[PDB]
Parts: C-alpha cells; structure tokens; sequence
C-alpha cells in the first residue's frame, strides 16, 4: 500500500534547481545504507555513508546530503531536464517525483514487476520577479520555506513505519541500487511532469 | 544482564555521545564534510563518518557521569548566545527515554538510531540557530547537561520541533528541539 507525500514550493526561475535539490537529497539522506560487502558464509558489512553540507547560491539555505558525487549527478542531470522541461512549455507548472520501489520476481516469461512503496512529489510554482528588492527578499523567504519542507520530510521519516526487509546476497539488487561507489541508496527512480493547473470549486467556500 | 543490553546501553550511549557531536558541530560557524568508505574504521557508529571532537566528548560524558537517558532523566544539549552587552536561550535540543516497551523487537534498532541521525544531521541546520551561527559581534554557546528539561530560559510562544522517535526494549527514545 505505497505511501504517498506532496510537497509545494513557489520559487523564483533560477531557484528552482537547488530546491529541487534540497528536497531529493534529504529524502534520499534518509532512504539509503553504506555499501553492503557479502561474504560467502552469507553474512555482509556495511560501510561508512559521509554527509555534508550544501550552501545555495540563490537562496538563504543550506542541506546535508550524502557524500557521493555520482548521486548528485544523478540527481543534477534529472533536475536539469525538468528545468530544461520548464522553460519549454512557457507561461504556464511542473513537478518531480522520486519512487522507491522494489523488484519482484515472476515466472517466466513475464518481466519482474517493479512494485512501489514510497513515492515523493514537489509541485513546483515558478513566480517571475521584477525588481532586485524582491530578488532578495525572495531569497530569504524561499529558504524559511524550504526549512518548513525538510522539516516535514523528517516527520514524513517517522509517519512512515515500511521498510523494505534485508536482503541476501542474491536478492540485494530487489531491494538497493548497488551502483554508487560511496552509497547505497534504495531503489529508486525520478521523473517529472508539466501540469495542466486546474480551478478550484466555489462548493466548500 | 544479557549481552543484548550490553550491547543496547551501547548504542544509546554512544547515539547520546554522536547526538551532542552533531549538534555543537552544526553550531560551529563552518560547513561539515565527512567520506563515505567502503572499508571503515571500527569507529564508524551507526555506520556515519561522525569525528569526534574530544572536548565535546569531555563536556558530554562530565555531564552524562556514566549513565544513560531513562523515564525523569533526560540529556539536554542547550545553545546559547551572549551579546556584548551579556544570555538568551536560543534553543535546547531534548534526548528522552520513554516508558513504552517494544518487546517485538538486536540490530533494528541500531539502524533506527542511525537514521534518528541523520534526521538530526537534517533539522539542526533548518532551525533559525543555524544560520545565526554560520554568521559569527555574536559568539555561539553550548551546554550540556541532565533534565529537569528546564524550558523556561528561551521565552514565551516557543515551538517543539520533533527530530525523531525510536522503539527499545528498554523504552523509547525521543529526540526534538524546543528553539526561540
């Protein structure tokens, strides 16, 4: 029964990336393990995940991601293509979405069927400024904002009582993404879609 | 006792010591950067590249005595600043342990400390002390100690925002903040 979790942020253009990024890393802080290293006994250790810091150009804000560079190329590409996705379609709305599932296997000949358990949306609301004044003063606000985000992502964390169990060797890549050199997050995929913004109903109000 | 307490009064001692490491490092006006490894030291709690700051650690385990959180007794982690002029309490980070039992429970909770990390490593930097200390005129201020969570000190209308929970045997541990 995949859990769901819907975000919404109003940024400037040149905002949208790094909040974007904000968003993705924190989840994926907290949906990922150290490498597992089997043994044949069938036993494994786990490595070590580093974290850091990311201060924002353009926004009063800073995140802590993990300390793998080619996850945040994963994730930087991806968000490239929504902000490229963007500035395409004109005046109009898009959004991210980042899915963890897991594989599971069928009986041939189908193909292993991809069931997920999480799945993260941010509605992303681009605002076009005028001024310098309210490109600063949007600087500073998007970053409360972006506080009040992770900070309800971290509530999400505990809200959320699935995990998917631990694999064995064999099994492990149902469960994780065993590409990274430095992490290893659970599986995952991101896409993004432009919305069609709808009305609102003047029934409850 | 059974080895598996052992082992839990570990981890929570060592989750308290990691916790108090995270947040004074998050006070300390620079930016952390820690590798990942793929062959750790065996160091590496809860499976995070933490360094330890051997003052803090001092401080933390002078304040914890040799004892752990329990139901009354909690560890308290308060960050402060002095002006010029001379203490406001801008926020105190709050390690509780709870009554509640989670007898369906040896490693989970490992893994559930490991994560609670991660999620303090999360929200110190998102609280308004965050960006008050990377700008530092202003000097930041930390003390440890045992509750008697006095909460008075920051000020009226003040919010809790809760870091995270964790099921034991033994009981629950809750982790938040209550900030100015």
């Amino acid at each position: 029964n995949c859990r769901s979790e819907v975000l919404e942020v109003s940024v400037e253009g040149r905002q949208v990336e790094e909040a974007m990024l904000a968003v993705l890393h924190t989840v994926l802080l907290h949906r990922s393990t150290g490498k597992f290293h089997y043994a044949a006994a069938g036993t494994y250790s786990i490595g070590t995940v580093g974290t850091q810091d990311v201060d924002c150009d353009f926004i009063d804000f800073t995140y802590v991601r993990v300390s793998s560079e080619e996850l945040d190329r994963a994730l930087r590409k991806v968000v490239g293509e929504f902000k490229d996705a963007l500035r395409n379609s004109g005046g109009d709305l898009g959004q991210m979405s980042l899915e963890f599932y897991q594989k599971k296997k069928s009986r041939w000949p189908f193909s292993d069927e991809c069931i997920p358990w999480e799945v993260w949306t941010v509605k992303v609301h681009v605002v076009a400024l005028a001024t310098e004044q309210e490109r600063q003063i949007c600087r500073e606000k998007v970053g409360e904002k972006l506080c009040e985000k992770i900070i309800n992502i971290v509530e999400v964390m505990n809200r959320h009582e699935y995990l998917p169990k631990m694999p064995t060797q064999s099994e492990v890549d149902n469960v994780f993404d065993t590409g990274l050199r430095d992490v290893q997050p659970y599986l995952y995929k991101i896409s993004f879609q432009i919305t069609d913004a709808l009305g609102t109903s003047v029934t409850t109000t | 006792n059974s080895q598996d307490r052992k082992d839990l009064d570990k981890f929570i001692k060592f989750f308290a010591l990691k916790t108090v490491q995270v947040i004074v490092q998050a006070r300390l006006g620079e930016k952390i950067c820690t590798r990942s490894s793929s062959s750790p030291t065996g160091s590496d709690w809860f499976n995070l590249a933490i360094k330890d700051i051997p003052e803090v650690t001092h401080e933390a385990k002078k304040a914890l005595a040799g004892q752990l959180p329990a139901v009354g007794r909690s560890m308290c982690v308060e960050i402060s600043l002095k002006t010029s002029e001379g203490s406001m309490e801008l926020e105190i980070w709050c390690l509780e342990m709870n009554e509640k039992c989670d007898k369906e429970i040896s490693y989970t909770v490992y893994n559930r400390l490991s994560l609670l990390l991660k999620s303090l490593l999360a929200i110190t930097r998102v609280t308004p002390a965050y960006r008050l200390s990377r700008k530092q005129e202003y000097v930041i201020l930390y003390r440890i100690y045992f509750g008697e969570v006095q909460l008075s000190g920051l000020g009226e209308g003040f919010q809790t925002v809760r870091v995270g929970t964790v099921g034991t045997p033994v009981g629950t541990i809750t982790l938040s903040c209550a900030y100015r």
